[PDB]
RNA sequence: ACGACCGUAUAGUACGAGAGGAACUACGGUUGGUGGCCACUGGUGUACCGGUUGUUCGAGAGAGCACGUGCCGGGUAGCCA
RNA sequence: CGAGUGGCUUGCUACCUCGAUGUCGGUUCCCUCCAUCCUGCCCGUGCAGAAGCGGGCAAGGGUGAGGUUGUUCGCCUAUUA
RNA sequence: GUCGGGUGAGAACCCCGACGGCCUAAUGGAUAAGGGUUCCUCAGCACUGCUGAUCAGCUGAGGGUUAGCCGGUCCUAAGUCAUACCGCAACUCGACUAUGACGAAAUGGGAAACGGGUUAAUAUUCCCGUGCCACUAUGCAGUGAAAGUUGACGCCCUGGGGUCGAUCACGCUGGGCAUCGCCCAGUCGAACCGUCCAACUCCGUGGAAGCCGUAAUGGCAGGAAGCGGACGAACGGCGGCAUAGGGAAACGUGAUUCAACCUGGGGCCCAUGAAAAGACGAGCAUAGUGUCCGUACCGAGAACCGACACAGGUGUCCAUGGCGGCGAAAGCCAAGGCCUGUCGGGAGCAACCAACGUUAGGGAAUUCGGCAAGUUAGUCCCGUACCUUCGGAAGAAGGGAUGCCUGCUCCGGAACGGAGCAGGUCGCAGUGACUCGGAAGCUCGGACUGUCUAGUAACAACAUAGGUGACCGCAAAUCCGCAAGGACUCGUACGGUCACUGAAUCCUGCCCAGUGCAGGUAUCUGAACACCUCGUACAAGAGGACGAAGGACCUGUCAACGGCGGGGGUCUUAAGGUAGCGUAGUACCUUGCCGCAUCAGUAGCGGCUUGCAUGAAUGGAUUAACCAGAGCUUCACUGUCCCAACGUUGGGCCCGGUGAACUGUACAUUCCAGUGCGGAGUCUGGAGACACCCAGGGGGAAGCGAAGACCCUAUGGAGCUUUACUGCAGGCUGUCGCUGAGGACUCUCACUCCGGGAGGAGGACACCGAUAGCCGGGCA
RNA sequence: GUGGAAGUCUGUUAGAGUUGGUGUCCUACAAUACCCUCUCGUGAUCUAUGUGUAGGGGUGAAAGGCCCAUCGAGUCCGGCA
């Protein structure tokens, strides 16, 4: 997490880097199969190490609050 | 005095140009004779150096292989379609007329066939509100209500990469790396920190702008700096 | 770093060379233009009235 | 090329109700200055002698280098305070 | 209130230098002046003594160390004849 | 450097030997650029060489550079040019769009070479031997043949394969030493041809419901382990090459750690890490062809740039030689190089100066200030405060240990790896040299890493993430161009432009009167064309009607410029200073008052505070961490001081040789006084004064150096500013032309934009040309 | 315990920078040098070569810094006696 930043940058900056990255690094449930093996491959790029499915998602999350509204509408 | 930075920009010298030779593709909707039959398969997902957002590689039926402005939720193997009769699923592109009102859209054309102009940055989207035989009313990400020819093509879904702005850069070095991929001069020296000869706000025994910051629309380049034709300033009221 | 003597050390770059057209060591091999006769820039020969006094 | 001060005897005296408290003279010492000197104390002393680290000359012996002594201990003459 | 002496301060003047006479303070090293702080020799005292106060001759010698401040100046401390 | 010796007319410095030293990422080896013959030989010394020279990078004359397989050449990169088109008064000018070409010699991509030998000087080029590539021809094979693969790729961590080197063991060959028995060198052998294959991926078998596996992550009924198999690596192993070559000889075998090279796994990105030619895909024999350019040498304390044989500057590779140790560190030493960072001889070698060692007792008294110097130091164990953004503070502080020798234990496959134990033992001192922090506290500033005045400023200044406001829907906002056109932009509001503030934390009050910007606007003002009236047989001209932007007027707006007082229990001019902070890096009075601390403190810190003249993104307060930033205090330390001494090395002094410059109206042995344009060696009066020379520290020559930077003057200059004067770009707006049909409206045919086209959008507007009004330090 | 992040620390590794000494030099070795000290040293890092931007114009993390010893408007020649 934010520990790599030492005593630099201040509270908000690193509290948010940790928050974003913790969610970022959480196990994510693949859209194709249902296994929790989705890992970020880069900015907005996600992939399942199980089946290999490579998806377009948010920058730090595979699903964004807006991408979800799409499914409905 | 000397030309101000905003003036050095226009000359298009190396310092101010985008590293175009390093860019991948000019994201534009494919051209279809008609019928809509055109479909393709997503072959890969790549990073777009010009937008800090993902983009999708697609192989079309007629052999054409082109990168595409990827909405969120598109993955390898998916089949995308482009045409009047395209199914109504995310990742597909069709004219605003064939799109059901109330659906989020991206990469909207300004005029039919221009390949897409609006809503293309990370995580954004337009909102098709009203239909008609003459006008398709779309709400752009800025919040504006835009009247467009219903023949203007668009892509179903919101642009991928949403939430990019949520994380702070934290350090100068991170901005640096991003700035190196854009047509921009960075870092930025404040005008008031310069000499009178270099900027209208330059000079003085201490740092402060000489005159008021709100400048007229009619001001000539070299003088148009600060708050341009500001209808108001501050936060109060 | 001193702009004088110490900065003279990096000067091992070849620019002006013997020109094919006029024979002067003025053909800038980087620009491919002779600063003396204009070769590479002009079919006509480089020449100006200010190269001599006004009434001569 | 000597200036000045402190102390002792004078004297708990002269003076003075008392409290307190001199001097001449003779002494001892200090301080500042001055000139010289090295028996004494002290400094230096890459003269010298010893110890010892690293390395090289195979070991030993005996040595070089480590800034103009590698470092540490002792230190004659001389020069000095 | 009146008469002066000095040429350290300040002010005035604009004589000297603008083809340049290197600044303040400090330091180091030398000479000097006396309107004398100490020392010598004296006079007066509201001079008992002791300790002083004031004055005269006198420039031989001495007039030191520190805390704040760039300070000069000055304030402060302990020594001091 | 020294002693001998060689050559020579001549020898400190040219050569030989010995002895003594210097250089170890360089003072060695190979090279890029750049130089250009400086390379080698012979002959020389008038020139050059910091002295000399028989020497030479000097002078003269000759000689020297050999390529199918090393580079160039070919490809394409950022980008450049040429032609066409268009612009421009015009071009040797100019942007776009086409086409074509150019653009990499160490260091991008890339068909192919190794070993030995040889010259005074070349060498993967010549010679000997061997190998290899491409093209073409002949012949056999082959119909396949272009899909695909490769070329071809970022940063961080890491496993495995593995050669050289280094080291260890043992044998052989040669050498060194001479109380031992040790120590050193060698022990060789290519390209290429052939073969082997770990990792990855995949197949079959198998059938795990908890097992499999890693340094780590991980893997699996969507099929784990095991087993069998396909594909598949090295500049590596192995065999050939090789009764080749090389060596005086022996002409080894194993091992560990393993640069090169090969091949995997993991992690990171608001960053995504070239392209093209070419190769592979796609067999073999024989033969022919393989032209053109480069190739010497230096590559630097003498061959390059810096006027010089200049202590400066100048890229790449050798990063694996030994000891040492964490180490590409120090110190010492090999290989290799050098004694050319090129003037010597003499004096115990004085004064004085440069670097520097040691100084008793005191210990910052020195000083603006601890400037300078000193102290501490490596490693292990113990232990560690306030504060804090919980990361840090921290190596806080403080305490202890540390060598050698003998015998051992533990970890590990092992190391010539690491961690310990017991006993013995020497010194003043065991990180014994070397290498190697002094520590603690208070306050100010900027959050941090970063940037900067090349050459007196490194800071508190700039930047920054973060906070905020402004403009813009893309035929945009902003900006460049005279134009043709162009940057932003392979971009599209989660964008990018224009500004302000400057991490975090707690916060950010009141004012829209002036100024700025913006919106609105009954009425007022507001140009030109067209229109109406007068005038003129026409015209000039006067006047009217209409009225755009703009202005008046109204409104919004301060995280817009900025403002936040005097008086009384409102007045100027809108408000009248809120949270906070405060004698401030802002406080004149001022060394403010009180306290802390000291013998004594214009300093420093804390409190008070009526603030000459604090205050909220002109940001206020505050703040952990960081800092060659400013001030202060303590411990430690010490030649900074009391107060100086002695010593070391290089000079200085004498001698040989070489050999400048500054400066010079003249005269000149001066001193004390005076005078003089008031600051005299020279005038006047006196005094003193025999001449010349050496060394010294610099009192005077208002010493030398520079037509004063300060100041003023000149109807001097320049940069900068603005509501100075006058104009000029640019923006807005009306009008005319392009421009057409039927104070408001439709249409389509010019014209503009979108679309490959069909066609769609817009449309007499816009663009462009002309002109009029307003704004207009952007510029002159 | 493993793992090995960082505009992270120590560091004369290479390399970059340039704080103090107001040392040496100041007709220099040098028209910006020498020595000691000192800062950075995985990153907004340093660097070679190629390449682009040109004078009221560039370039500028902004010092009026830099654009060949030349900068509050380069250099050359001309206007110009
Ligand atoms: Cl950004
Ligand atoms: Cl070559
Ligand atoms: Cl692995
Ligand atoms: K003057
Ligand atoms: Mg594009
Ligand atoms: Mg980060
Ligand atoms: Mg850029
Ligand atoms: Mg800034
Ligand atoms: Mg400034
Ligand atoms: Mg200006
Ligand atoms: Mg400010
Ligand atoms: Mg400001
Ligand atoms: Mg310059
Ligand atoms: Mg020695
Ligand atoms: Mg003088
Ligand atoms: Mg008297
Ligand atoms: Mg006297
Ligand atoms: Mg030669
Ligand atoms: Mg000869
Ligand atoms: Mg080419
Ligand atoms: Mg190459
Ligand atoms: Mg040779
Ligand atoms: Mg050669
Ligand atoms: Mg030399
Ligand atoms: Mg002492
Ligand atoms: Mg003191
Ligand atoms: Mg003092
Ligand atoms: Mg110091
Ligand atoms: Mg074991
Ligand atoms: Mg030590
Ligand atoms: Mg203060
Ligand atoms: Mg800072
Ligand atoms: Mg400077
Ligand atoms: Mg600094
Ligand atoms: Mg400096
Ligand atoms: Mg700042
Ligand atoms: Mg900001
Ligand atoms: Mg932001
Ligand atoms: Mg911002
Ligand atoms: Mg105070
Ligand atoms: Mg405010
Ligand atoms: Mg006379
Ligand atoms: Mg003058
Ligand atoms: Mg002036
Ligand atoms: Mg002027
Ligand atoms: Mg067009
Ligand atoms: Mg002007
Ligand atoms: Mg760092
Ligand atoms: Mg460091
Ligand atoms: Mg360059
Ligand atoms: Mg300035
Ligand atoms: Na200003
Ligand atoms: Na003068
Ligand atoms: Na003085
Ligand atoms: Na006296
Ligand atoms: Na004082
Ligand atoms: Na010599
Ligand atoms: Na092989
Ligand atoms: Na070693
Ligand atoms: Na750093
Ligand atoms: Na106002
Ligand atoms: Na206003
Ligand atoms: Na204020
Ligand atoms: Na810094
Ligand atoms: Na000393
Ligand atoms: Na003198
Ligand atoms: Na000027
Ligand atoms: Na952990
Ligand atoms: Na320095
Ligand atoms: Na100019
Ligand atoms: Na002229």
């Amino acid at each position: 997490r934010t520990g790599r930043f030492g005593p630099r940058y201040g509270l908000k900056i690193r509290v948010r880097v940790a928050d974003v990255e913790i969610k970022h690094k959480k196990k994510h449930k693949c859209p194709v199969c249902g296994f929790k093996k989705l890992k970020r491959a880069g900015t907005g790029i996600w992939m399942c190490g199980h089946c290999g499915y490579k998806i377009a998602g948010g920058c730090y999350q595979p699903e964004t609050v807006a991408g979800k509204a799409v499914m409905k509408a | 005095g000397r030309r101000i930075q905003g003036q050095r920009r226009g000359r298009g010298t190396s310092t101010f140009r985008a590293p175009s030779h390093r860019y991948k593709a000019d994201l534009e909707h494919r051209k279809v004779e008609d019928g809509d039959v055109i479909a393709g398969t997503v072959v890969d997902i790549e990073h777009d150096p010009a937008r800090s957002a993902p983009v999708a590689a697609v192989e079309f039926e007629d052999g054409d292989r082109r990168l595409i402005l990827a909405p969120e939720g598109v993955g390898v193997g998916d089949e995308l379609q482009v045409g009047v009769d395209a199914e109504i699923a995310p990742g597909n592109t069709l004219p605003l007329a064939e799109i059901p009102e109330g659906v989020p859209v991206c990469n909207v054309e300004s005029s039919p066939g221009d390949g897409g102009k609006f809503a293309r940055a990370s995580g954004v989207n337009a909102q098709l509100l009203t239909h008609d035989r003459n006008v398709a009313v779309v709400k752009l990400p800025s919040g504006e209500m835009k009247r467009l020819d219903p023949q203007c093509r668009a892509t179903i879904g919101v642009v991928g990469g949403g939430g990019r702005t949520d994380k702070p850069f934290v350090k100068a070095g991170n901005k640096h790396h991003k700035m190196k991929a854009r047509g921009t001069k960075w870092p930025n020296v404040r005008g008031v920190a310069m000499n009178a000869v270099d900027h209208p706000f330059g000079g003085g025994g201490r740092q402060h702008p000489g005159k008021p910051k709100s400048i007229s629309r009619n001001a000539p380049p070299g003088r148009k700096v600060g708050d341009i034709a500001s209808k108001r300033t501050g936060r109060g009221g | 770093t001193g702009a004088g003597t110490p900065s003279q050390g990096k000067k091992n770059t070849t620019t002006h060379t013997k020109c094919r057209r006029c024979g002067e060591k003025s053909y800038h091999t980087k620009k491919k233009v002779c600063s003396s006769c204009g070769f590479g820039k002009s079919a006509k020969r480089r020449d100006y009235e200010w190269q001599s006094k006004a009434g001569e």
